[PDB]
């Protein structure tokens, strides 16, 4: 039997799940903050 | 009367309350220049804030203000 | 437990690489418990199984 590792070194990233959940939050948080801050800056400009 | 340079209005605003539930709410508040914490590193998360504002206005004409102060 | 001898009964510890290997300290906890059980007995009072 042949065992081929086609895993791109992924196994050497410790605590992978937490690492992927952190990258996801850092991205979704940045998305949702930018959405909210841009919507409020538009509404402020509209009012003034 | 059309002498808008002699007009002015002070309003005591109703007290507004915000429950800061998320870090998005915090970012939206920090995006406002007018929002000025004494301690910039104050932890707003899970806090209830109250805003006790007064608005001083001067008029250019009927619809447009020549000045707005909210403090 | 001799140095460089794995007991017939032992506990393993997951390495940062994600492999399970003999762990002398965990194995010592388990085997000391077995020794106490063998001399003194062990209670399971208030265990629901």
């Amino acid at each position: 039997p042949v065992m081929a590792d086609l895993n791109g070194g992924l196994q050497f990233v410790p605590e992978l799940k937490e690492f992927t959940a952190k990258l996801r939050k850092e991205l979704v948080e940045t998305s949702e903050v930018r959405k909210a801050v841009s919507i409020e800056t538009a509404l402020e400009h509209k009012v003034v | 009367y059309t002498d808008f340079e002699n007009t002015f209005q002070k309003t005591v605003e109703p007290v507004y309350q915000m429950h800061i539930k998320t870090s998005k709410d915090i970012a939206v508040l920090r995006s406002k220049e007018w929002f000025q914490l004494d301690d910039e590193d104050f932890d707003l998360l899970n806090k209830t804030l109250t805003f006790e504002t007064e608005t001083e206005v001067t008029f250019k004409n009927a619809n447009i203000f020549s000045s707005v102060k909210c403090f | 437990i001799p140095r460089e001898t794995i007991p017939f009964l032992h506990l393993r510890k997951k390495t940062p690489a994600g492999d399970w290997k003999y762990d002398r300290q965990l194995s010592s906890l388990f085997l000391d418990g077995l020794e106490k059980a063998a001399f003194n007995g062990v209670t399971f009072k208030d265990k629901y199984v």
